[PDB]
RNA sequence: GUGAAGAGGGAAACAACCCAGACCGCCAGCUAAGGUCCCAAAGUCAUGGUUAAGUGGGAAACGAUGUGGGAAGGCCCAGACAGCCAGGAUGUUGGCUUAGAAGCAGCCAUCAUUUAAAGAAAGCGUAAUAGCUCACUGGUCGAGUCGGCCUGCGCGGAAGA
RNA sequence: CGAUGUCGGCUCAUCACAUCCUGGGGCUGAAGUAGGUCCCAAGGGUAUGGCUGUUCGCCAUUUAAAGUGGUACGCGAGCUG
């Protein structure tokens, strides 16, 4: 960082979408090149843009303490890097479908799409949704 | 070197050199180099010591040089009996008491002010020390 | 915030001055107004640190001295000339 | 290797150890960076 | 100190027992005997390998950092064993195994002949190779060392017995 | 620096040696005051490549046959 | 001031250095400088710190993760210092001399995207490349840690018959 | 200064290490040979002549090299003059 509040101020930039969260997608990719995360991110480019927050602080100390303000579910998985990619309008969207994407090209590891707030189901396929 | 100009007299004595130094204030620059130990200079290490001041901030800055020599110490040529007189003038020293600030500069940095006097550090005869300008 | 817990001098002069600035307290003496010019005694270690904050010759300095608090303000700093140190500093009574 | 009456740190890797009592700068990058005593 | 402060549990079944100030590891491949400092003050209590601080012996703090990573090698050589691999990098050169004595030949006159020190054994999987087993890992580290000083490789191409991990530098003539 | 009229001629190219002088005066010249100078300069050291060329071409006394 | 014209004790030996002014005798006692492990008279004295070099018990400019004590500061369980597990990119040959000189001969200048981050660039190596990358940026372990300042004592510096 | 005989050579040495050679190494603008510099090492070894009164030196020819100095710039109650 540059400054503890500037920590704090990566906390409340989370507190911003957690305040607007309506699902919860996450990326364990651990090993990942910067055109890696590119090439996901010119898919959430050209959808949407920017607005898929992947605001990646994810300490047991750092996103932990930004969540509990609303949807408490992802606090259990916390820590072990997470790439989260929501966004506002992200309630049934296409976010469980840009990491089929990824299982296919480049990437053997995305946390194979868990899917925790309102699914109604796990680590298993995603498709039928209002989208 | 530095000499002066029309001096009243051609050979003076070899004194004593004792307390504490007088030019402990810093105004002309910002950033000087003060002398810790206590010595003698002598023309060409102050002329040394511009040169190698002035190659490092290739031409920036504002280089001061506080003190004149004006104290011609003198030697004999050798193998000459003592007495018959003095020797002839060879060079000009200042004599320098603890706390005189030297050099002065401004128009450079902080960071490379310290470094740049670290080149002139080792070609003087005596312990330095690096300062700055303070108010009071 | 410039605040300094002083005492007051029993001894001075010459060596005297120089007996306690061995000790890690150097001395220093307010003037001003029409009272009575107090010589008074202080740890030297805090004030370099504290001088060091360029604010503290510029703003009023507020120290006490054995109950009486008086705000002051820095007139005079007498470094040492080669060691690092200070020596003696006036105070105008303001 | 060069010995000197000063040890210094010139490359970026050159590390410094006090090796039987005597001063040395060893180098695991320049093999001609090794220094003595000094 | 960090790792003085970070205990040493041993996997169950390779027995170890404390000898007065003498450190004795019984296990799978073979038995190892080694002195100790007195500044540091053992205990196995458990499984855990727990060092101490003893008072006077102002070095005491520096000798248990020592004695930590010299016993936690010291047990795992026992279990699995350690492993170093040299290749015998260069044209026209020879290495062999013959028995407990290692007849190889540098380029050199006469064949240079090294004798393994007491568990040690050696075994060539190619002929430009050779693999190092053993319990310690000082013995196993010697002699890994002394046959490379037996040939340095060359700044020039390389040719030399050489560690197959370390990478050697590739200098040049000055303008040929 | 032991300069000349064009080439500096830099200190270090010249090794000073005292040798026992010859003379007709006592014990002062045969043994003690040596300062006789044999002055050790050769061509190979910095001078200015047409003063080597210039000082081995024109044989002379006092330099050598190298 | 001493010696000269003052011996005596100490500085191993040493007119002038420190102590001290021999009238004579004594197998008597108290102190001075300086000393109290043995030679050699008296402390292997007490207490509390300090050095690892036989420093002490020959000496400097300068060099240094030696080490003791003291103060402030930077960063620090909204988890750092160091490793490890990943990256180090988006235009680019950087425009210019583009004669071959691709962030990697060199003038000089240097913005903005993907963002937790990445200098139109820290270095080796390259006619020119690549690789590995150092910066700077995420998880793992998760306790303090980093850089200077003032001083105490030491190391190197330190080669003669 | 009511004496401490003077260079050089000869004979005979002996010590220091700031090493000329041999020995052991670091590094290179070290491919190989051959060289450069620095570090450890004083055990041993360490030219014949022409010219000069010489030391010194130049030259001729050698050698692994033909080291530098201290010793009243060793050595005349040992020689030479």
């Amino acid at each position: 960082m540059a400054l503890n509040l500037q920590d704090k101020q990566a906390i409340v930039a989370e507190v911003s979408e957690v305040a607007k969260g309506a699902l919860s997608a996450v990326v364990a990719d651990s090993r990942g090149v910067t055109v890696d995360k590119m090439t996901e991110l010119r898919k959430a480019g050209r959808e949407a843009g920017v607005y898929m927050r992947v605001v990646r602080n994810t300490l047991l100390r750092r996103a932990v303490e930004g969540t509990p303000f609303e949807c408490l579910k992802d606090a259990f998985v916390g820590p072990t890097l997470i790439a989260y990619s929501m966004e506002h309008p992200g309630a049934a969207a296409r976010l469980f479908k840009e990491f089929a994407k990824a299982n296919a090209k480049f990437e053997v590891k995305a946390a194979a799409f868990e899917g925790e707030l309102i699914p109604a189901s796990q680590i298993d396929r995603l498709a039928t949704l209002p989208t | 070197m530095l000499q002066p100009k029309r001096t009243k007299f051609r050979k003076m004595h070899k004194g004593r050199n004792r307390g504490l130094a007088q030019g402990t204030d810093v105004s002309f620059g910002s950033f000087g180099l003060k002398a810790v130990g206590r010595g003698r200079l002598t023309a060409r290490q102050i002329e040394a010591a511009r040169r190698a001041m002035t190659r490092a901030v290739k031409r920036q800055g504002k280089i001061w040089i506080r003190v004149f020599p004006d104290k011609p110490i003198t030697e004999k040529p050798l193998a000459v009996r003592m007495g018959k007189g003095k020797g002839n003038v060879e060079y000009w020293v200042a004599l320098i008491q603890p706390g005189k600030v030297l050099y002065e500069m401004d128009g450079v940095p902080e960071e490379l002010a310290r470094e740049a006097f670290k080149l002139a550090a080792a070609k003087l005869p005596i312990k330095t020390t690096f300062v700055t300008k303070t108010v009071m | 915030m410039f605040t300094i817990n002083a005492e007051v001098r029993k001894e001075q002069g010459k060596g005297a001055s120089r007996r306690l600035r061995a000790a890690n307290k150097f001395p220093a003496i307010i003037y001003g107004g029409k009272e009575a010019p107090l010589a008074i005694e202080l740890d030297h270690d805090k004030v370099m640190n504290m001088q060091a904050k360029a604010e503290f010759y510029s703003e009023v300095l507020t120290i006490v001295v054995d109950g009486k608090e008086i705000k002051v303000k820095a007139q005079d700093v007498q470094r040492h000339p080669y060691k690092p140190k200070l020596q003696h500093i006036d105070f105008v009574r303001a | 290797m060069k010995v000197r009456a000063s040890v210094k740190k010139l490359c970026r890797n050159c590390k410094i150890v006090k090796r039987d009592g005597v001063i040395r700068v060893i180098c695991s990058a320049e093999p001609k960076h090794k220094q003595r005593q000094g | 100190s960090r790792v003085a402060k970070a205990p040493v549990v041993v996997p169950a079944g390779v027995d170890v027992k404390i000898n007065g100030q003498v450190i004795t590891i019984k296990g799978k491949n073979g038995e190892l005997t080694r002195t100790l400092n007195d500044a540091v003050e053992v205990k196995h209590a458990d499984n855990t390998l727990t060092f101490g601080p003893r008072d006077g012996y102002a070095d005491g703090w520096a000798q248990a950092g020592t004695a930590r990573a010299l016993l936690n090698s010291m047990v795992i050589g026992v279990t699995e064993g350690f492993t170093k691999k040299l290749q015998l990098v260069g044209v026209g050169y020879r290495a062999a195994v013959k028995g407990n004595v290692i007849n190889l030949s540098l380029g050199f006159s006469h064949p240079v002949d090294h004798q393994l020190p007491a568990g040690i054994t050696a075994e060539c999987p190619t002929q430009t190779e050779i693999v190092l087993k053993g319990a310690d890992k000082q013995v196993i580290g010697q002699v890994a060392a002394d046959l490379r000083a037996y040939r340095r490789p060359e700044p020039y191409k390389g040719k030399g017995v050489r560690y197959a991990d370390e990478v050697v530098r590739t200098k040049e003539a000055k303008k040929k | 620096i032991v300069i000349s009229r064009h080439v500096a001629i830099p200190d270090g190219e010249l090794e000073i040696t005292a040798i026992r002088a010859q003379g007709a005066g006592g014990q002062h010249v045969n043994k003690t005051s040596t300062a006789i100078h044999l002055r050790f300069d050769i061509r190979a050291s910095s001078l200015p490549e047409y003063y080597k060329e210039r000082l081995l071409a024109a044989s002379h006394h006092l330099i050598s046959s190298d």
